[PDB]
């Protein structure tokens, strides 16, 4: 089949069988690698023939990446060829609109890759009081709101002073009302404040209110998560599907994905149900509605419901930006042949774990032999 | 052909960046007064590609070097197709990225 769906079909089924081989990297490069960052991990008294070989076995080498940012270069790379890959990831991103629409509207019927970039609201969540003779932008805690006798102001990320727009009146009430020790150098926003307790915790409140509403013309957005969605055009009667794919920082693999055959899982709401769970993680303003669509689109396959709880529930706002270019599936396709035939030809065996399994020992065999060159 | 010989080649490449990183970042942590590391990685990232005298007592980790000066005697399964200058140009843009981003500037 040459269609962009058995492009999909082809590109999950290799993944999915060969892991960390299809990055096309030879395994004994890959062992000797693994020998030059692990030679201190090796016990130096002893004999070192077994000091070495316990190191190369709890070596993980031959697992695959969990970086987000690799894995989607690794799927741009084989659906677009390296050239391509790169033209489209300097290429510039979109900002996902509030329903979605500008990014329907780049899906039309031909087989596309869409590369995502979330970005987290990485607002100040501290503030301190403090005489305007004692602050020093230079030195003081940055990603911070200070609040001088007349002044409230937000040192940034990058150390820069950004005056909030309160007038004089409002930030010596401010000021004059928040008196307590404790309360110098606090968090801005507090789960259990009430201003009908004193003057100093509404005045607390309100500074909080303040600080929100001037951020949201603030640019604190920060890149925290890539992936790619994969949308072949519909060649039969099918109803058209996408195909989202990624790994998670620290989290699970681009392989650990598929074989729990999330792909499919997320490709069954269709592609206006996804873009929509989409969109409404840039909407909402309910932290449990963004925990749960955080944790059903991008969590490790099983762990949805816990993702993104306690300490890891999503109290920032989150943006969606997006890119799309169209896959040729005859480049694709001969790209990843080209892939399954180095692997064919350098890792023979009767099934693809046999072939797994002749990798990683060619590999520990170039890291024992490194570790002992070394030592 | 063609397309695997790059698609490899750029992957060995980033796995070597990544070797890299976590070396030169530990080694990071330990400067001195004077930042004779800072100074040493700041210099390594705008090098000459012929040269190798600064590699002969280097405070650069030993891989650092080891790499520059021969990196298919440091690495003998490295593939041939992977040249002494492609490997000195890797080593330099690893050494600006990680400068700019220790010293806060991005």
């Amino acid at each position: 089949e040459k269609t962009g769906l058995h492009v999909h079909e082809k590109i999950k089924h290799m993944v999915k069988n060969y892991g960390t081989m299809i990055t096309g990297i030879p395994a004994e490069i890959l062992g000797q690698n693994e020998a030059e960052i692990s030679v201190g991990y090796v016990k130096k008294m002893g004999n070192m023939k077994e000091n070495i070989a316990e190191v190369v076995r709890k070596s993980e080498m031959t697992q695959p990446t969990n970086s987000a940012g690799k894995a989607s270069n690794e799927v741009c790379d084989l659906l677009l060829g390296t050239e391509g890959a790169s033209e489209f990831e300097k290429s510039s991103y979109q900002v996902l609109s509030g329903d979605g629409s500008n990014l329907k509207g780049s899906l039309p019927n031909k087989n596309l890759l869409v590369r995502v970039e979330m970005d987290r609201f990485n607002a100040p969540q501290k503030y301190q009081k403090i005489k305007r003779e004692e602050f020093n932008p230079e030195t003081a805690e940055k990603n911070k709101i200070y609040l001088l006798e007349d002044q409230l102001v937000y040192l940034d990320i990058f150390g820069k002073v950004i005056d909030l727009g309160q007038t004089s009146d409002t930030c010596h009430r401010l000021f004059n009302a928040i008196t307590t020790p404790f309360y110098q150098n606090y968090i801005l926003y507090d789960e259990y404040i009430d201003p009908e307790e004193s003057a100093e915790e509404a005045a607390m409140f309100e500074m909080g209110e303040i600080v929100k509403a001037k951020m949201k013309n603030i640019d604190c957005w920060t890149a925290t998560h890539s992936f790619t969605i994969f949308v072949p055009e519909s060649d039969s009667e099918d109803t058209r599907t996408l195909y989202p794919y990624q790994a998670y920082w620290t989290s699970h693999t681009l392989q650990q994905w598929f074989s729990g055959d999330k792909d499919e899982k997320l490709s069954r709401l269709g592609i206006d149900g996804y873009i929509e769970k989409l969109a409404l993680l840039g909407t909402t303003t309910d932290s449990k509605i963004r925990s749960s669509i955080y944790g059903e689109l991008f969590s490790p396959p099983g762990k949805e419901h816990v993702f993104c709880t306690g300490m890891n529930e999503k109290f920032s706002p989150l943006r969606v930006k997006f890119k799309v270019t169209e896959v040729n599936p005859e480049i694709a396709l001969q790209n990843l042949e080209e892939v399954q035939e180095f692997i064919d030809t350098n890792y023979p065996g009767e099934n693809a774990k046999d072939q797994c399994e002749l990798y990683k020992i060619k590999a520990q065999e170039a890291m024992t032999k490194q570790l002992e060159m070394r030592l | 052909h063609m397309f695997f010989k790059d698609y490899q080649k750029k992957n060995v490449m980033r796995l070597l960046q990544d070797s890299l990183e976590k070396i030169i970042n530990e080694w990071l942590k330990t400067d001195d007064e004077s930042h004779t590391k800072l100074k040493s990685l700041q210099e390594l990232s705008e090098m000459d590609i012929n040269a190798t005298s600064f590699a002969e007592h280097s405070p650069l980790p030993d891989f650092v070097t080891r790499l520059w000066l021969d990196p298919h005697k440091a690495l003998d399964a490295m593939d041939k197709n992977i040249s002494k200058n492609e490997i000195r140009k890797l080593i330099k843009e690893t050494a600006r990225e990680i400068e700019l981003v220790f010293t806060h500037q991005k």
